[PDB]
């Protein structure tokens, strides 16, 4: 039940500043310390601080000119402030519950990905990703779905509300032309399509776009 | 009995020291004998003095003696605070003899010199073994400024002897005699000092300048709250004994902080610590 | 700080076997008795999970197939027997000095038999030329091992600008990998040509598996 | 000044000890005069005696006055080894004079000086007189200094009735004597409370205390248990615990702190290590 | 030892209100600012749950409704609002003193609208008319309160002497009871009377509920 | 998933010994005290020992002759042995983690019914009830399953092996004639009996005993 949810903005204009709000759930910020720590593809891992029980935050040394970490108790939030946003700092921040009276960290929020780029946020386009005309159904028939033109990360592609899981497959993104691309797939039996629906659901928290796109035969 | 001579030849301080006492009780019977030999007029008085001189340093070997002994239940931190007791009662000793020297000289006041010199090369040979005097570092600068004194102070009979008989001045003893009692007493000041704050439970004077900033490294530690009840103290020579609580997140990684504490005060110069954690409640 | 270097950077160990990680510390991560270096398991798309803590300790709730040792510089982290899901990064981390530092990571790969990839060309989907784009997709699942080959063909004339490569992490399951390509392109191009040859070169069979569609 | 003449006249404890004093010191100066006048070796041993005995009172006033300091960086733990020293320092002053005193009577001894001269020779029965009505009227020394006076009481009656020379230098070792036997007690004391020895009030005591530390859940051993006397009745303890991995470190410690509280000990650290295994 | 009086021992509370329970400690189980009280909640069929700890620290894994508050000997359990999953036994337990010792129990009662009681009868079956007894059975399913009376009518005529009464404790979801009676005869009671009835009253309704069979 | 399990025997003869055998997973026995707990009906819930990892052993000073506690790490498990059991010794035993650095115990074992009589095990007698004829069909109709003559406890009942687990009503035995007498109940719709199988397992782990009595219309 011990469960850690980070809530920050998507995407950071440079040299601005980043807010994230660290909210517990199943133990109390009276009796432990969270920290805080980013991951990115270039640096890796990176510790930036930690708040105490009582309020005491010790912070990364390389940080420590221009980050803050404030909470309260009453509502179990954390709060996590830091200034002079640049290019380097794209990265995944999580909120983590330290392990009791050791040095480890033993539950982790989910993290939010950060972007500090001065582009734009660009809804996604969904189009459906049918097989040409009929030939090779076969027994097992693969079903996509193309998620093009988006900015920034991330994008969580589900088929059917979560209720198909087996056999799905989503890509990572690839970056061109400061735009993302993603491409999902999912395999299902001959008999399920085009019988019943089936729909890809793509959510973009950054621009808060839902899509219910339908697949379709051709 | 035996075993308690080989345990004392062992020992360089204490082999010494029991070469000072087997040569000045041989001249202390050699000197009674010249005594007794129709001269008591002053004489018998230095031969209890340096009798006197002898004790003192039975009571340095006895001190380093005892300090080379083991620990047990009602000596858990062994005997090594007799030598820094030996240096105290030394320094007194000094201080008293100064007095003597004093009463010497009042002796006179406004109204054959051949048991000094062999006091004279007693004494250089005290010079010459005991240099490194400046729990060697405590019973041999008492031993080494009683030395001195008795030194000094036959230097000072010496040349009052030699005053009267070149030139015949009668005043220069009692004047030379404030002088003696003055320069040991003013010699024999920073070791009363140094005992007398080690046995007061004191700050070791060398440790006390680098303990903020222990006290700064303890304080940046990780789940660290505050320090409280930071007590130093000197045991013996060299040796600290050192305790503090600390206050401490109630999820603080407790190892590790026992540990980098233990590390800072390492550093420091403290061979004895002892670290009690607490947690907040808050 | 303390810098923290994993060898190998990535492992490849297959079914019911014993994986070796090992962590070196530039300085000693020890304080009297104990050795302040924890484990953790970072599995695609998730946060990381801790698996040993100072040193030897597993984690409540962690399968007791994980192991640790080591002491001062040298530490070892062992997974004996290797499973499916035991397919993610495994980083070490120090809290003996400020700041905590992470290890450089090292991904365990699942060995298995190799699989043949499943390939599938999709059209652009008519939304996309109303829009005036044209995406070409093509998909290649469940396939082992990682390196695989695609190539495109126009009307039988080959293309490799225009190509986007996208590979997905190893499965937890089946141990296999999945692969995308796409061949972005505009109305006037795409409709200028009629076939359309996705090309899937793979280990398993000389053969390379051939998809196309017309029009 | 003003202040301080008014008050030690209208109160009673105070004043009766500042009447020992007053009248301890005047009758020393009394008394070393005749005995620097005369002959009297063992009559300026018996001045020296309480003169001495007088400085251990006004020291012990002077060392309350300085433990009654607020402790500062460099003595953490305050002034209060200061009576500890004081008593200490003039029991091997008391040591030191009837050494010397040892000496001059030997040598006295040697060769008698023959003076003797008499004049008020009844100084003796008035120093038995103020000694007496000192440790009576105001407050093993309770009874040693009544036999100081009574050494200088044989040598008077000797002094005059026969005139034997012996008498004086008999008496002066006799003093030197029992200066050593009175102050021996309190120079044990002083000496085991400097040596960092466990208190003997708390010696006792102190294996069932282990033997209670040891029984708590969890608790491993028990290491470098060091216990010395501040001052008085002031006991300071310290102790190093092994105990489980996962121990009540918070319960462990309270119920070692219970423990020691119990058994008297008023300042104590207990470190807990946590074991591997 | 310390002997834990826990008051009241039992207390029923609605939904979504407020109950208190509270631990009274022939002793103090307080060391240096710290009480080692600790707070259990047992459901039927299940090992004893930690709830609270150092008699305010919520375990980790446990809703926020539970609260833990006290000192020295008088401790209390909050539980704030009252869900229907808290049907339980709430015990304290002291750690401050050897041997440690729980609390009596407090159960917990949930409130809720009362529910008539669905009524069935059961003949004895065939393989029991081969064992050699006969045994009828009544089900009261889902009802509230808990007190209720069950009357056996044997051909009309009042029938005590086999009447075994067994009670499930208070269920998780809805809150209700349930009732099972059984009548015990050999085959001479049986075969000789043919009507068997089952009557029931509770507080819902005034006529009791009958569910009746032949032979 | 930290599990303990205890394995013990149902019946002991008065004036006998007790095993119990717990084995733990999810933890390490080098690192973690494991305490002893016994509830019985009339007494409650009693502490009867721990063992650390140091293998120490503190027990209740009421069992300190008869009960000792020893463990092996190798193969994680804590055994329990009491002898002289009595009449008031039957109770549920439990094997508990000790929650770390407190005087909890966060994790407990199922527990092991332990029963000290001088009776003997007798397998039950499983027996299907069925609602007489076919009257009052409605669109609720409950089956139930008599568990009589059964020694000691505890059994278990189980509905369409472990399908069937809403509305199922298990009612507790009651000790009548030195034997045990146990029923259950179950509602399925009308529609669902007699359409397929409603089957009853009892489990009697004292005598191994297995049934899977299938409940049939009158
Ligand atoms: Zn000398
Ligand atoms: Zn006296």
């Amino acid at each position: 039940e011990v469960q850690l949810q980070e809530s920050g903005p998507g995407l950071v204009a440079p040299s601005q500043s980043l807010s994230i709000t660290c909210t517990v759930s199943g133990f109390s910020l009276t009796n432990y310390a969270v920290h805080w720590v980013r991951q990115s593809p270039g640096k890796g891992l990176e510790w930036l601080g930690v708040i105490w029980s009582n309020g005491r935050t010790d912070y990364n040394a390389a940080f420590i000119s221009r980050l803050s970490i404030s909470k309260d108790n009453s509502k179990s939030q954390v709060f996590f402030k830091m200034n002079s946003l640049q290019a380097d700092d794209t990265a995944i921040y999580y909120c983590a519950r330290k392990l009791a009276y050791e040095g480890a960290m033993d539950y982790w929020g989910q993290g939010t990905s950060v972007t500090v780029s001065s582009a734009k946020t660009t809804p996604p386009s969904v189009y459906p990703l049918a097989p040409g005309s009929a030939a090779q159904t076969n027994s097992m028939v693969t079903l996509g779905c193309l998620v093009k033109g988006y900015f920034p990360e991330p994008v969580t592609v589900t088929w059917n509300s979560g209720s198909l899981s087996s056999g799905v497959h989503t890509f990572p993104a690839v970056l061109q032309s400061d735009l993302y691309t993603l491409s999902s797939s999912v395999t299902v039996p001959s008999s399920t399509w085009p019988s019943e629906t089936v729909t890809c659901n793509v959510a973009h928290p950054a621009s808060s776009t839902k899509v219910d796109k339908k697949i379709v035969p051709r | 009995i035996s075993g308690w001579f080989r345990s004392i030849l062992s020992d360089k301080t204490s082999r010494n020291l029991f070469f000072f006492l087997c040569l000045n009780l041989s001249f202390a019977f050699v000197e009674l004998l010249y005594g007794i030999w129709s001269n008591c007029l002053g004489l018998i008085s230095d031969s209890f003095h340096m009798f006197f001189d002898s004790t003192a340093i039975l009571a340095g070997l006895a001190a380093s003696v005892i300090s080379k002994w083991r620990d047990n239940d009602a000596f858990s931190y062994g005997y090594v605070r007799a030598e820094v007791l030996a240096g105290f009662v030394n320094g007194l000793f000094l201080i008293f003899t100064a007095f003597f020297i004093f009463s010497e000289g009042v002796e006179r006041a406004l109204a054959l010199l051949l048991v000094s010199i062999l006091g004279f090369v007693v004494n250089l040979i005290g010079i010459f073994v005991f240099k490194h005097g400046g729990p060697s570092r405590q019973i041999l600068q008492g031993v080494f400024l009683h030395i001195l004194a008795d030194t000094l102070g036959s230097i000072g009979v010496i040349a009052s002897a030699i005053m009267m008989q070149n030139f015949g001045l009668m005043i220069a003893d009692p004047i030379c005699s404030i002088l003696i009692a003055i320069l040991i007493v003013v010699s024999v000041i920073p070791l009363l000092r140094e005992s007398v704050g080690i046995l007061m439970q004191r700050t070791p004077p060398l440790l006390e300048n680098s303990l903020p900033q222990c006290y700064q490294r303890v304080q940046q530690l990780q789940g660290v709250y505050s320090l409280q009840e930071q007590h130093f103290w000197t045991l013996c020579s060299d040796v600290y004994v050192g305790t503090l609580k600390l206050i401490v997140a109630p999820d603080a990684d407790a190892r590790w902080i026992l540990s980098q504490t233990h590390n800072i005060f390492t550093q420091a110069g403290v061979r004895q610590l002892y670290v009690q954690i607490d947690f907040a409640a808050m | 700080d303390i810098v923290l270097t994993q060898s190998p950077a990535s492992l490849a160990v297959s079914l019911r076997r014993r994986a070796t990680i090992s962590c070196r510390a530039s300085e000693s991560v020890d304080g009297y008795g104990h050795s302040f270096m924890h484990w953790y398991q970072q599995k695609s798309g998730q946060p990381p999970k801790l698996l040993i803590y100072r040193a030897s300790n597993l984690e409540s709730g962690v399968p007791a197939r994980f192991s640790g040792s080591g002491s001062r510089t040298d530490f070892t982290l062992t997974i004996d027997p290797v499973e499916a899901d035991d397919a993610a990064t495994y980083y070490c981390q120090q809290s003996n000095e400020d700041p905590y530092t992470f290890g450089s990571g090292t991904k365990l790969e699942i060995k298995r038999a190799d699989a043949a990839p499943t390939v599938s060309i999709f059209p652009p989907s008519s939304e996309q030329l109303t829009s005036g784009g044209a995406s070409v997709v093509c998909f290649l699942n469940n396939f082992y091992p990682k390196d695989i080959n695609v190539k495109w063909k126009i009307d039988g004339s080959e293309r490799q600008n225009g190509v986007l490569n996208s590979w997905t992490d190893q499965d937890s399951k089946d141990s296999t990998y999945s692969m995308s390509s796409t061949l972005t392109l505009t109305k006037d191009e795409y409709e200028r040509h009629n076939s359309y040859t996705c090309e899937a070169t793979h280990k398993t069979s000389t053969s390379p598996i051939v998809k196309s569609f017309n029009r």
